[PDB]
C-alpha cells in the first residue's frame, strides 16, 4: 500500500467538507418545509344543497 | 368558527420580523452551501481529468 | 382481494354463534386498539383501497355531506402523519364512531357485479 | 447597516454568485496548508524529512 | 398524438379527487418563521415516543434468529473438538 | 404558456422533476430512488476512466488493476470507489426494495411497475458477477467455475451450454476477454430499463405510507422533494467516502489479491457478501438439476406477490400481525447470507433447508393465511350484531 | 380503446411506426432515415461480437484484428461487415442530408430538427475516426498524428491539451487504449440523439417533396410504409453483399495491412474517403490555427442555412436556378474530396482553394442572392400593373 | 422570410420603367412555364408556406368559395404527384387564372403587423 500515507490525509479533508454540508443542508431543507410543516386545516360542514 | 379568525402561530413566528435582517440570515446559510459545493466540484473534475495525464512509468521514460 | 360478500358471510358467523363470540370479538377490540388509525383521526372504512371499479361506484352514490366530511379526515391524516406526530387525545375516533358507513354501498355494487357475470354465462336448459 | 449589506451583496445575483466564487477560491487555497501542517504534526519524528536529519548529523 | 388509458391520476387543476367543500387552510411564510424551533426537545421525547411503539416488532424477531444463530455456533465449537469426537461419527455418518 | 411547458424537450424534465404532483406525507424511505440513480453514475463514469487502462487479457488482466493503483494518477481512487461503490449499491437497492414490500407497493394499480423492476434486479446480478471476474483474482476465476458449470446439469445440450459460454474448454483466455465485453455492455441496458421504470410509475404516481389515496393534498416536487433528497445525497457521500479512505478492503476478500491458478483451490470458495443468501439456497437442495431451479426461483416468486395478498388495505402500517412477519422475513434473510459464507459442516446443513422453506413460506402460505385473518378481525370488531 | 393505444409501452410503439400519420407523396428519398436505423444497429451488434476478441494493447492491436479473420469462425465476414458497413454508413447520410437540402426540410417550423442531426453528424465523424486508429496500421497511426497535432495551435493552452490526449509524449499504448474505450461509448450517445431526433420530427411531421401542407392527405404508416421501407431494405442489403463477399478490400488503403511503424513516414497520408472533402479544406489555408478553424466552420455553416434562404416558398422543385445551383455545390464537393487525395502540386493547390471558396460562398452568397430574385419573377410574371 | 411588401416594392417599381419592363417581364414568363406547377393543376400562391402567423390569419379571411376550391387544388396534385405522372393538357392551369388571389388579404395582414411593432416602440416628443 505505497498509497497509505497520501489516502488518509485525503480523507482527512473529504469528511470535514462533506460532514458540514450535511448539516448545512439539513437547516436549508427545513428553512424550505417551514410554510408546510406549519399548516392549519378547519372544517365548517356546509349547510345542505 | 369564523373563518375570519386565523389560528395561533405564536409559538413558530419570530418576534422580530426585520425583512433585511432576516434576509441576510438565510441567503448567508444557502452561500455557504454554494461556496462548499463549488470547492468540492473542482476536486471532482481534476481528479478524473489528471488521471486521463502521462502515468508514472510513461514519465520515468523522458 | 377478498371481496367484502366473503368477509361478511365468515364474520356474521362468528357473531351468531354465542361460543366464538364471546373468544374471538375481545381478541378483535384489543387488535384494532393495537392497530392506531383512530390515533390519527380517521375511521376504518377511510382506509380501504379505491383504486378499482368496484369503489369508486360506492364513493360516487355516497351522499354529499358524508363525501365532504370524508374527505376533511383524510387531508388532516396526511398532515398530521407529515408532522411525525399524532392528534391530541380528546381528536381521536371513539369507539362508538368508528361505523361501517361506506360498507352497504360496497355491498350493493358488488351484489349487481356478480349477478351480471352469472347472466353473462348462462346456458338454458330443455 | 443590515439593509446597505443587503443592496450589496444580495439583490443582484450576478453579485451573490460572483462572491461565491470568490470565496471558494479563497478556501480552496487556505484549507490545504491547515491541513497538511495539522497533519505533518500530528506525526512528528515518521516523516522521511525527520529520519533524513538522523542520518545527516 | 392520441389519448391514452384512463389512470388514477391527473394533473394541476384535474388531479380527479372528491369534491372539496368547507375546508380552510393557513400558513405563514418561511422567512418570519423559526426554523429548527423545538429541536431539543423533539429529540428526547418524539424520540422515545416514536421507539417505544415500534421496538418489539423488531427486537423479538431479531432476538430469536441471534439465538439460534449462537447456539447452532457452539454445537459446531464441541464438534470439532476433542471433547465431542464420538459424537461426530454418529451425526455425521 | 412557460418555455418550461412549451418546448419539446424542456417538457419532459418538467413533468419528471419540476412540476410532478407528490403526496404530502411520503417519509425518508421515498428517497432511495434517487439514491439508485447516483450509484449508477457513479458506477459508469468510474468504469469509463478505469477502462482507458485496462487489458482483458488472462496474462495482463491481474497485472492491469495493480497499475491502475499503482502507476495511474488517482487510480487508487477510483478503484475503490468503483469497488466499493457496487457494494453500497446492493445496500440501497435491497432497501428500495423493502420499502415496496412493507407499504405494499406492489399492488394492482402498479403491477407492471413492479415487474419491471424484478427485472432490472436480475440484470445487475449478472452485471456485478461479470466485473468481479475482471480482475481474475483466486475468488475470481474459481467463482466462475462453480456458477458456470451449474448449466452442465441441464438434461439434453447441457455441456454445448457450457462449452458455447467458456469459449474452450474451461475458464480461460477467450473467457476473460468476452465478460469484460458484456460488461461494459449490460449497464447501458440498465439504464434503458430505468426510463421505462419511470415511465410506468407516471401513470398513477406514487404511494404514500398511510396506504390510502393521495390526490386530496399534492405538492410540486421541485424545491420541496429535491432539497430534502440532497439532504441523503451528502449523507450517502459521507458514508461512502469513510469506506473509500479510511476502510477500503473491510468488504472485501483477501484471497482475491492472488493471481488466478486453475492448479490450487482455496480453502473457501464464495461469491460477493450480497450474492451470499441465494448461494446459500442453491447448496440446501441435494441435486444440480433441481438446485439451480430452486436459486432462479427464489428471484421469480416476487411476481406472485400481487395475487397471494388477499387484504382489502395496502400497505403493513396499521396491521399487527402482517408487521411482526415481516421483520422475521428480514432476519430470515440475514441468516441465510451468513450461512452461505460457512463451510458443509453438521449443524448448518439442517439450518439452511429450514430457512429456505421460511423463504417461499412467507410469500406462498404466510402472507395469504395471515392477510385473509386480519380481514375478519376487521370487521367483527366494529359491526355489533 | 385498443390496447396498443391504451398500454404504456405499445402506445409508444404505435404513436411512431404503426398509426403514424404520413403525406401520401413522399417519394423514395425519403427511405433513407429508416436505412440509417439499420446502419447503426448493424454497426453495434458487429462490433460488440468482434469485440470478445480483441486487445487494445499496441503491441498486440494489429495481431488481434489478424487473429479476427483467420481464427474465429466466420470472423472474416464479421470484420468485412463492420469496415464496409461503415463506409455505407456515411453514402445513406451523405444523401439523407441532400434530400433536406434540396427540399427546403431544414425551413422555419423544423429548425430544432435540423440542428440535432449536425449533431449526429459530428459525433459519428468522431466515431469513425476513433475506430480506424484501433486497427493500428500505417495510415491508422499516421493519420493520428496529424490530426491530434492540429489541437496544439490552440493560444496558451493548446501543447497541453495535446499531452492530455496522447496520455503521453507521442501516439503510444496509452492512447490506443484510450481510444478503444471511447469508441465502445460514443455510438449509444448517438443512439440516445436519435431518440432525440425522432421526438423533434413528432411535433409537426414530415414534409412532402410539393413543399406544402400535407394536413389535407394523410395515410398511416403501418401497410403502407412499412413495406415501402422493406423494398430499399432488401436493395441495401445486396449491395452490401456484393462489396463483403466479392470486393472487400476496394474501399480501403494498402498501406493499412502493413503494422504501425513509428519510424518509417509511409509517403502520402490520406484519411478514409468519406473524410477527404474536410481535409482538403483544411489544408487550402496556409495556416495552423485558421486552417484548424475553418474545417469545423463547414460542419457549422450547415446551421446558418434557416436564415440566409429569403425564398416564400419551400423547396427546389418548382425553381429554375436553384435546382440549377444545388447540383454545382453537389460535384464541388466531389472535386473537394479528389484534392484531398492528390499531393500537394502546382495546378492543385490553386484548385483547392478556390472549391473552398465555392463552398463557403453557397450559404452566404449564392442562396441569398438567387433566392430574391425568383420572387421577383414569380410576381412580375403574372401581375398586370 | 422575406417580406411580401418588400417584393411588391420591388416588382412595381420595375413594372412601372418602360425600359425595365421590356426585358424583366419576358423572362419571367419563360421562369414561371419553366417552374411547371400548372401542370399539376396548382396556381402560385398555392405554394406559399403557411406555418407562419401572417398567413394563418389571411387563410382564416379567404372567403369560403374560394378555400373549397384551394382544398382540391392542393389534393389533387398530391394524388397526381403520387402516381409520377402529369395532369392532361386539358386540366392544366391557364394564364389568366394563374391570378394572386391570396395576395390582398396578406399584404393587409402584414400592414397590421408593422404598425403594432411601430406602437411598441412609441417615443413621445418629450
Ligand atoms: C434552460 C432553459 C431556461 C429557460 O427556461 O429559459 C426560458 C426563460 C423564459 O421564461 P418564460 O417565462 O418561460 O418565457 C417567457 C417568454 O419567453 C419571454 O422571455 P423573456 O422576454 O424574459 O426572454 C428574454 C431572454 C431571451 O431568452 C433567450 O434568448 C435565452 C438565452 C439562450 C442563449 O433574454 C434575456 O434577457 C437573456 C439575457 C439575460 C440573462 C443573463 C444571464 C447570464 C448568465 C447567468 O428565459 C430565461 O430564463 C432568460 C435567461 C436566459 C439564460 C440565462 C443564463
Ligand atoms: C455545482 C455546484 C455549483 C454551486 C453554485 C451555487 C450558487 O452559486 O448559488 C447561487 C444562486 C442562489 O440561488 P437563490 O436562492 O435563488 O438566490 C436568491 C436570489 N437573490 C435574491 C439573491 C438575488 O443559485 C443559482 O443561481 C442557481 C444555481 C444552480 C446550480
Ligand atoms: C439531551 C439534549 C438536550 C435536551 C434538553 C431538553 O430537552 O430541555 C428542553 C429544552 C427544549 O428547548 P427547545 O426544544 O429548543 O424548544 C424551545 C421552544 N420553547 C420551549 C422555548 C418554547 O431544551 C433546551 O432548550 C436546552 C438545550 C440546550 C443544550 C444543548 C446542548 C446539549
Ligand atoms: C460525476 C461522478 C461524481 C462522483 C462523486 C462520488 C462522491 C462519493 C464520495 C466520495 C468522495 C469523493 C470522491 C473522490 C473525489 C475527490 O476528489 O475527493 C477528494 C476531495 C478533496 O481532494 P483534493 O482536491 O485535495 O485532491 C484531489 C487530487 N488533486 O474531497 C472533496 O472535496 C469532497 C467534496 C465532494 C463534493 C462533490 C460534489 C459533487 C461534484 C459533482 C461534479
Ligand atoms: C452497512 C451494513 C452492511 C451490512 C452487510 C455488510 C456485509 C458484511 C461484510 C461483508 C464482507 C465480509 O466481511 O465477508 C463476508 C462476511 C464475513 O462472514 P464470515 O465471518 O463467515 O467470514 C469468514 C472469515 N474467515 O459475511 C457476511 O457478509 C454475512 C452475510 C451478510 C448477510 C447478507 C445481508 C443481506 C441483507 C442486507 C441488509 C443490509 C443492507
Ligand atoms: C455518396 C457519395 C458522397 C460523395 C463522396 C465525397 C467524394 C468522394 C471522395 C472521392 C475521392 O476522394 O477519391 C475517390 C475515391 C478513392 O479514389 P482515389 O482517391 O484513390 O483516386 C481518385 C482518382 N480521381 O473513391 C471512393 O472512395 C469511392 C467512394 C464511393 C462514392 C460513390
Ligand atoms: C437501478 C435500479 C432502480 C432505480 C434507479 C429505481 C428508481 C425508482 C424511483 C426514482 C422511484 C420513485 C421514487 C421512490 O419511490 O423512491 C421508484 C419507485 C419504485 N420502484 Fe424502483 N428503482 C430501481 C429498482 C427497483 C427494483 C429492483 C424494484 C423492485 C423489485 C423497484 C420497485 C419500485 C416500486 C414498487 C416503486 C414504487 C414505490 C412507491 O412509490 O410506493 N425498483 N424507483
Ligand atoms: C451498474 C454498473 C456496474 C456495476 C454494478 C459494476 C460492478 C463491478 C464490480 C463488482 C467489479 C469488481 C471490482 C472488484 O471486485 O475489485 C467491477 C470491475 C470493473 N468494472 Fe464495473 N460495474 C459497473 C459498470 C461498469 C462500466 C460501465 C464499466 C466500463 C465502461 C466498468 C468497468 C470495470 C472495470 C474496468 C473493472 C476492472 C476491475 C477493477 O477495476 O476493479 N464497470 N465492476
Ligand atoms: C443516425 C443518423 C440519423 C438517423 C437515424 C435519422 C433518422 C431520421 C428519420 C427516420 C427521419 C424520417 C424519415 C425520413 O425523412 O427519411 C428523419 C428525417 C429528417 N432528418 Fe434525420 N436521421 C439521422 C441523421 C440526420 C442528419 C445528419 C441530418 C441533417 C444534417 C438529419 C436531418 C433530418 C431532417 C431535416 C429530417 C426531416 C426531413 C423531412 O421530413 O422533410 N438527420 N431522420
Ligand atoms: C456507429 C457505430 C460504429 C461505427 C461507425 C464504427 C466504425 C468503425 C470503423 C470505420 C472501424 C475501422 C475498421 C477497418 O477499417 O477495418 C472500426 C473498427 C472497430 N470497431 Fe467500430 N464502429 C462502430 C461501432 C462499434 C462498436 C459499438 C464497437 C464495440 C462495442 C466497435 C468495435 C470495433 C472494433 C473492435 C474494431 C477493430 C477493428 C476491426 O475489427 O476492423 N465498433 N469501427
Ligand atoms: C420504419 O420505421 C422505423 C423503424 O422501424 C425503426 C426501427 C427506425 C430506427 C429508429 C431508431 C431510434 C433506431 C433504433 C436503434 C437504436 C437506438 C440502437 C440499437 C441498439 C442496439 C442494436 C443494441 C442491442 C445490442 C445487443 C442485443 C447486444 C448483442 C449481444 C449479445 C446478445 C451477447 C450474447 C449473449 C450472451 C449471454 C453470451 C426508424 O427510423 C424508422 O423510421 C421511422
Ligand atoms: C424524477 O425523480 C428522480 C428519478 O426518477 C431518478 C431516477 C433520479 C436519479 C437519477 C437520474 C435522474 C439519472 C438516471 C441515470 C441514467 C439514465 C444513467 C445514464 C448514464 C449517465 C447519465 C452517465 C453517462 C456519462 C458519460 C457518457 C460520461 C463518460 C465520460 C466521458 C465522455 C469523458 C471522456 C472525455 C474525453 C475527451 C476522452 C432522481 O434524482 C430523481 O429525482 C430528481
Amino acid at each position: 500500500e505505497p498509497e497509505h500515507d497520501e489516502r488518509k490525509r485525503l480523507g482527512l479533508k473529504t469528511v470535514i467538507i462533506l460532514s458540514s454540508l450535511y448539516l448545512l443542508s439539513i437547516w436549508v431543507k427545513k428553512f424550505k418545509w417551514a410554510g408546510i410543516k406549519t399548516r392549519k386545516f378547519v372544517f365548517n360542514p356546509p349547510k345542505p344543497r | 368558527k369564523s373563518t375570519y379568525r386565523t389560528p395561533n402561530f405564536d409559538d413558530v413566528l419570530k418576534e422580530n420580523n426585520d425583512a433585511d435582517k432576516g434576509r441576510s440570515y438565510a441567503y448567508f446559510m444557502v452561500g455557504a452551501m454554494g461556496l462548499l459545493s463549488s470547492a468540492g466540484a473542482k476536486s471532482t473534475v481534476e481528479t478524473f481529468i489528471s488521471s486521463m495525464t502521462a502515468t508514472a512509468d510513461v514519465l520515468a521514460m523522458a | 382481494p377478498q371481496s367484502f360478500t366473503s368477509i361478511a358471510r365468515i364474520g356474521d358467523y362468528i357473531l351468531k354463534s354465542p361460543v366464538l363470540s364471546k373468544l374471538c370479538v375481545p381478541v378483535a377490540n384489543q387488535f384494532i386498539n393495537l392497530a392506531g388509525y383512530k390515533k390519527l383521526g380517521l375511521k376504518f372504512d377511510d382506509l380501504i383501497a379505491e383504486e378499482n371499479p368496484i369503489m369508486q361506484t360506492a364513493l360516487r352514490r355516497l351522499p354529499e355531506d358524508e363525501s365532504y366530511a370524508r374527505a376533511y379526515r383524510i387531508i388532516r391524516a396526511h398532515q398530521t402523519e407529515l408532522t411525525h406526530h399524532l392528534l391530541p387525545r380528546n381528536e381521536w375516533i371513539k369507539a362508538q364512531e368508528d361505523v361501517p358507513y361506506l360498507l352497504p354501498y360496497i355491498l350493493e355494487a358488488e351484489a349487481a357485479a356478480k349477478e351480471k357475470d352469472e347472466l353473462d354465462n348462462i346456458e338454458v336448459s330443455k | 447597516s443590515f439593509s446597505s449589506l443587503y443592496k450589496t451583496f444580495f439583490k443582484r445575483n450576478a453579485v451573490f454568485v460572483g462572491t461565491i466564487f470568490a470565496g471558494a477560491f479563497v478556501f480552496q487555497t487556505v484549507f490545504d496548508t491547515a491541513i497538511t501542517s495539522w497533519y505533518e504534526n500530528h506525526n512528528k519524528g515518521k516523516l522521511w524529512k525527520d529520519v533524513k536529519a538522523r542520518i545527516a548529523a | 398524438g392520441p389519448p391514452s388509458g384512463k389512470t388514477y391520476m391527473g394533473w394541476w387543476g384535474h388531479m380527479g379527487g372528491p369534491k372539496q367543500k368547507g375546508i380552510t387552510s393557513y400558513a405563514v411564510s418561511p422567512y418570519a418563521q423559526k426554523p429548527l424551533q423545538g429541536i431539543f426537545h423533539n429529540a428526547v421525547f418524539n424520540s422515545f415516543r416514536r421507539f417505544k411503539s415500534q421496538f418489539l416488532y423488531v427486537l423479538i424477531p431479531a432476538g430469536i434468529y441471534w439465538y439460534w444463530w449462537k447456539n447452532g455456533n457452539e454445537y459446531n465449537e464441541f464438534l470439532y473438538s476433542k471433547a465431542g469426537r464420538e459424537e461426530l461419527e454418529r451425526v455425521n455418518v | 404558456m412557460a418555455f418550461r411547458k412549451s418546448n419539446v424537450y424542456l417538457s419532459l424534465v418538467n413533468s419528471y422533476i419540476i412540476d410532478s404532483p407528490q403526496p404530502s406525507s411520503i417519509n425518508y424511505w421515498w428517497n432511495m430512488g434517487s439514491l439508485l440513480g447516483l450509484c449508477l453514475v457513479i458506477q459508469i463514469v468510474t468504469g469509463i476512466f478505469m477502462a482507458m487502462h485496462y487489458s482483458s487479457n488472462i496474462e495482463l488482466a491481474f497485472s492491469s488493476v495493480e497499475h491502475i493503483m499503482r502507476d495511474v494518477h488517482n487510480g487508487y481512487i477510483l478503484r475503490y470507489l468503483h469497488a466499493n461503490g457496487a457494494s453500497f449499491f446492493f445496500m440501497v437497492m435491497f432497501m428500495h426494495m423493502a420499502k415496496g414490500l412493507y407499504y405494499g407497493s406492489y399492488r394492482s394499480p402498479r403491477v407492471t411497475l413492479w415487474n419491471v423492476g424484478v427485472i432490472i434486479f436480475i440484470l445487475t446480478i449478472a452485471t456485478a458477477f461479470l466485473g468481479y471476474c475482471c480482475v481474475y483474482g483466486q475468488m475470481s476465476h474459481w467463482g466462475a467455475t462453480v456458477i458456470t458449470n451449474l448449466f452442465s446439469a441441464i438434461p439434453f445440450v447441457g455441456n454445448d451450454i457450457v462449452s458455447w459460454l467458456w469459449g474452450g474448454f474451461s475458464v480461460s483466455n477467450p473467457t476473460i476477454q468476452r465478460f469484460f465485453a458484456l460488461h461494459y455492455l449490460v449497464p447501458f441496458i440498465i439504464a434503458a430499463m430505468v426510463i421505462m421504470h419511470l415511465m410506468a410509475l407516471h401513470i398513477h404516481g406514487s404511494s404514500n405510507p398511510l396506504g390510502i389515496t393521495g390526490n386530496l393534498d399534492r405538492i410540486p416536487m421541485h424545491s420541496y422533494f429535491i432539497f430534502k433528497d440532497l439532504v441523503t445525497v451528502f449523507l450517502f457521500m459521507l458514508i461512502l467516502a469513510l469506506f473509500v479512505f479510511y476502510s477500503p478492503n473491510t468488504l472485501g476478500h483477501p484471497d482475491n489479491y492472488i493471481p488466478g491458478n486453475p492448479l490450487v483451490t482455496p480453502a473457501s470458495i464464495v461469491p460477493e457478501w450480497y450474492l451470499l443468501p441465494f448461494y446459500a439456497i442453491l447448496r440446501s437442495i441435494p441435486d444440480k438439476l433441481l438446485g439451480v431451479i430452486t436459486m432462479f426461483a427464489a428471484i421469480l416468486v416476487l411476481l406472485v406477490l400481487p395475487f397471494t395478498d388477499r387484504s382489502v388495505v395496502r400497505g403493513n402500517t396499521f396491521k399487527v400481525l402482517s408487521k411482526f412477519f415481516f421483520f422475521i422475513f428480514v432476519f430470515n434473510f440475514v441468516l441465510l447470507g451468513q450461512i452461505g459464507a460457512c463451510h458443509v459442516e453438521v449443524p448448518y446443513v439442517l439450518m439452511g433447508q429450514i430457512a429456505t422453506f421460511i423463504y417461499f413460506a412467507y410469500f406462498l402460505i404466510i402472507v395469504p393465511v395471515i392477510s385473509t385473518i386480519e380481514n375478519v378481525l376487521f370487521y367483527i370488531g366494529r359491526v355489533n350484531k
